């Protein structure tokens, strides 16, 4: 079990044997490109590597054989990375993003740790055996921070240092090492930031660090170089190799590294989720982002409302909390060119539109069980009636209002006609009804009619891409992007009011979101809101976000609530569309292509 | 990702001073060093000098070196190079160049400022 050298250049990991020299070879990895952090899990004997260029996070076992990326996501450059190798979670700091995460060595349970007050954090170094993290922040008046390892007890510990880097941890000695970039020093500390001296004040411009038994290892960009020397008076240097131009990081692969222990190595905690180090040498549950924390302190729970917001490229999930969550970007894969959304609260599920590929897609949140529902036809729009389990969607193709089950069975096609251009749409089965928008050449029009397609009338004529809904206000809302307004009424039709149609610019897509009314517009790149009470006014929810396409309000779906409606308890009897009365009895009803028997509740054919 | 925006530079006599600014933008947190160089209409790109973004380390070509005088400012985030006796020889486009810790060797370039000595 012989110690070595690994560090990052280009696209090579590479190996350096420290006594004499063996294996001087590049590690045999597929597709890297600029490979830049690195750590290490000396018991699984696998390397973990980010890169700029791929803006990924890696891991491969020592002979490059299960090359996989754990994280790729969310992440715009992430310079820093570090293993805590006890509760085997990943921990790594984004300057993009200005934010440092925690996940696990697999990669699931994505967490945000620190968000707030964060200038750029780069270097990264983890104590799990005494439950601390410290890292460097090269903003203005840079500094080292320390904290839990759950993001709590975040304190200053070195604040008169300049950018700092390649922070690393003597564990037997118990004392701090980094480099100043600025002075172009190497310096050392002890765990308090106290007893504070400077090792090598002489070399030419130290970037990446680490320590190994007696002798200090780092990277020089001037000289090109990885050289050692004597970690307490710093000298005995020797130049290990040289020609090597911006080495972005450098380590020891040994297991006398990687010692210690805490209740997450044992037993994980007991944790559910995420099981994060905390002082002195404790711990504390974690949980993937946006989900909180039970009574019991070990097991997560998902949110139950939030929003979800789509552009062209990615599907991102809101969540209004005191604390100020950041968004996160749902890993769903093949998403090209995003023009709906919408959210089954029942079984918990999400569905959307995918225009390039010309299909209606459906999937968990976190990325799992891909199901095609549909697949020429152009869908536009698409709502869920979450007690028929049923889907209505418009065709911007054949121009046609059909519904489709949740399965993927059709049950058929409900609107059809010559001069008609159905695209918006948005069900309301609590009443029985839906509606939609139909442009038609020189006359757009925004209709309803029932679930099956009859009583269709005509609501709004003059005066005009997107239709919200909500049974509690009795309100719909819809935006114009021609006249680049937007306006509410009520759901008979009357009190045609407008809302606040100045500073608007493309709107594109609106939720109702508890007591307020979100909208996106898509050309300024923002979203909004309203307040539906007329107490807060207009407010800007977030700012400067390309190529959206949706968005899509989720509230908690009460169970109790739901089993009350009769067109839930096996569709109240119906084959196909069950309707809903005045009286809240059910009627059912069926497709163009089909007509309702004797028993009122099957169809078929005729002849 | 950085960009670089050169200014200053003109018709100058023979003999005399002129001092060429060079601002950056963008993730100048992660300038590791910032380079001159310039295009003569016949000679490919030559080397001035160089300054670490926190201008404690500095290198000067021998073309130029005890009249060029590359620097920081004491807060801004631009460059100057204060370029004395100027001669014919030094009549040509001039670019300033980034180096970052991160990605590396990826050099961000500007467009360069025109400077020509009459004679
Ligand atoms: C509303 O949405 C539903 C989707 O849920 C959609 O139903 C689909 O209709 C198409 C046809 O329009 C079906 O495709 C057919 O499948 C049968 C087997 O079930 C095939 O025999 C058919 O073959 C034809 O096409 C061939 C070319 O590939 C020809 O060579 C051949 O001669 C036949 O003409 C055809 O492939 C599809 O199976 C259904 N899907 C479901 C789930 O039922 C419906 O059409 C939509 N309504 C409108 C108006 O678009
Ligand atoms: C060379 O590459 C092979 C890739 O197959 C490496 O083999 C793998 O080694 C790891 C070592 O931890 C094995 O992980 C273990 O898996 C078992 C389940 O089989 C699990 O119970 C343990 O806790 C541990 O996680 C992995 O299974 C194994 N894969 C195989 C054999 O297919 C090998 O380690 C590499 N060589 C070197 C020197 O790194
Ligand atoms: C690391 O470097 C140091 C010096 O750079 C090496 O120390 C060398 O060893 C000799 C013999 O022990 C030292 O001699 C000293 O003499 C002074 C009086 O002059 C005395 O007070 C000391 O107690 C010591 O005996 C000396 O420090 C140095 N030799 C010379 C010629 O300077 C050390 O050996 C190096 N470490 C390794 C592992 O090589
Ligand atoms: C699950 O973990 C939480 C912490 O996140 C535990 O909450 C803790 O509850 C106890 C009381 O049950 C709190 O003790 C308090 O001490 C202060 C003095 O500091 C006193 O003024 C209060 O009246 C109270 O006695 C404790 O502070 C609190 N923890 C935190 C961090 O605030 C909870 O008990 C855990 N669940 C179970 C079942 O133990
Ligand atoms: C490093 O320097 C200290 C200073 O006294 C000395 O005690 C130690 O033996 C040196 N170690 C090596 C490996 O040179
Ligand atoms: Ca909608």
């Amino acid at each position: 079990p012989e110690a070595f050298l690994l560090f990052s250049r280009r696209a090579d990991i590479r190996r350096i044997s420290l006594e004499t020299n063996n294996n001087n070879v590049a590690i045999p990895l597929t597709g890297v490109k600029e490979a830049s952090a690195l750590d290490f899990d000396v018991t699984d004997n696998r390397i973990y590597w980010t890169d700029i260029s791929l803006k990924t996070i890696s891991r491969a076992f020592m002979n490059g054989s299960a090359l996989e990326h754990v994280v790729e996501f969310g992440l715009d450059y992430p310079e820093g990375m570090a293993v805590d190798w006890l509760g085997k979670n990943l921990y790594w700091a984004d300057t993009g993003t200005n934010r440092i995460e925690v996940s696990k060595l697999d990669g699931q349970h994505r967490q945000v740790l620190v968000w707030k007050d964060l200038d750029s954090p780069r270097a990264l170094a983890l104590d799990p055996a005494e439950g601390f993290m410290y890292w460097t922040e090269w903003g203005g008046k840079p500094k080292i921070d320390r904290a839990a390892m759950d993001g709590s007890e975040r304190t200053t510990l070195v604040p008169n240092v300049g950018r700092a880097n390649g922070l690393t941890i003597d564990y037997a000695k118990r004392r701090l090492y980094w480099t100043d970039l600025d002075t172009n020093l190497i310096e050392s500390s002890n765990m308090l930031g106290l007893n504070r001296e400077v090792i090598a004040d002489d070399l030419p411009h130290p970037f990446g660090l680490t320590q190994y038994q007696d002798y200090i290892y780092w990277t020089d960009w001037s000289r090109r170089s990885i050289e050692r020397a004597n970690k307490t008076s710093g000298q005995n240097r020797t130049i290990i190799q040289g020609h090597l131009d911006y080495v972005m990081d450098i380590l020891v692969f040994h297991s006398s590294r990687q010692s210690g222990w805490n209740e997450c190595a044992s037993s994980n905690g007991h944790c559910s989720h995420l099981c994060l180090a905390v002082p002195v040498g404790g711990f504390v549950c974690g949980c993937p982002a946006h989900y909180s924390l039970n009574a019991d302190n070990r097991t997560c729970s998902a949110p139950t409302t939030f929003l979800l917001f789509s552009q062209k490229s990615a599907i991102n999930r809101m969540v209004i909390d005191e604390q100020q969550s950041p968004d996160i970007i749902l890993p769903i894969h093949s998403l090209r060119n995003v023009r709906a959304i919408d959210y089954d609260p029942l079984d918990k599920q999400l569905y959307w539109i995918d225009s390039r590929q010309n299909m209606i897609r459906k999937a968990q949140e976190d990325g799992s069980q891909g199901f095609t529902v549909v697949v020429e036809i152009q869908p536009y729009d698409l709502s869920i009636d979450i007690y028929s389990r049923y889907i209505y969607w418009t065709c911007e193709a054949t121009n046609v209002i059909n519904v489709t089950r949740l399965d993927g069975r059709s049950v058929g096609v409900v609107l059809k006609g010559e001069q008609d251009r159905p695209r918006a749409v948005v069900v309301n089965p609590e009443k029985g009804y839906m509606y939609f928008t139909n442009l038609q050449e020189r006359s757009p029009k925004i209709e309803r009619a029932a679930l099956d397609g009859t009583e269709r009338e005509v609501l709004f004529f003059s005066g005009l891409i997107a239709l919200a809904l909500d049974s509690r206000l009795g309100k719909l809302f819809w935006a114009d992007s021609d006249l680049r307004r937007i306006e509410s009424s009520d759901l008979s039709g009357a009190n045609r009011i407008v809302l606040e149609d100045s500073n608007i610019l493309q709107p594109v897509g609106l939720t109702v979101f508890e007591n307020w009314l979100y909208w996106i517009d898509k050309q300024q790149q923002m979203i909004e809101k309203i307040d539906m009470t007329g107490r807060e006014g207009r407010t800007k929810v977030q700012a400067r976000i390309a190529q959206l396409s949706d968005i899509h309000a989720v509230k908690e779906l009460n169970l109790q609530e739901y089993r009350q409606h009769p067109c839930a308890q096996d569709n109240g009897g119906c084959s196909h569309i069950c309707l809903v009365k005045g009286d809240g009895t059910t009627r059912c009803s069926c497709p163009m292509h089909l007509v309702l028997l004797q028993d009122e509740l099957s169809c078929g054919a005729a002849a | 990702e950085v960009q670089l925006q050169e200014s200053g530079g003109g018709l100058v006599q023979a003999g005399g001073s002129l001092r060429l600014s060079c601002a950056a933008s963008g993730r100048t947190f992660s300038i590791y060093t910032i380079g001159w160089f310039r295009q003569a209409p016949g000679k490919e790109r030559e080397f001035v000098a160089e300054i670490t973004w926190s201008g404690g380390s500095t290198y000067y070509a021998d073309s130029v070196k005890g009249r060029f005088t590359i620097s920081r400012d004491n807060a801004k985030n631009t460059v100057y190079l204060q370029m004395n006796s100027l001669k014919p020889e030094d009549t040509a486009v001039y670019y300033c160049a980034a180096i970052t810790y991160t990605r590396g060797i990826y050099k961000y370039w500007g467009q360069g400022t025109q400077v020509t000595v009459s004679s």
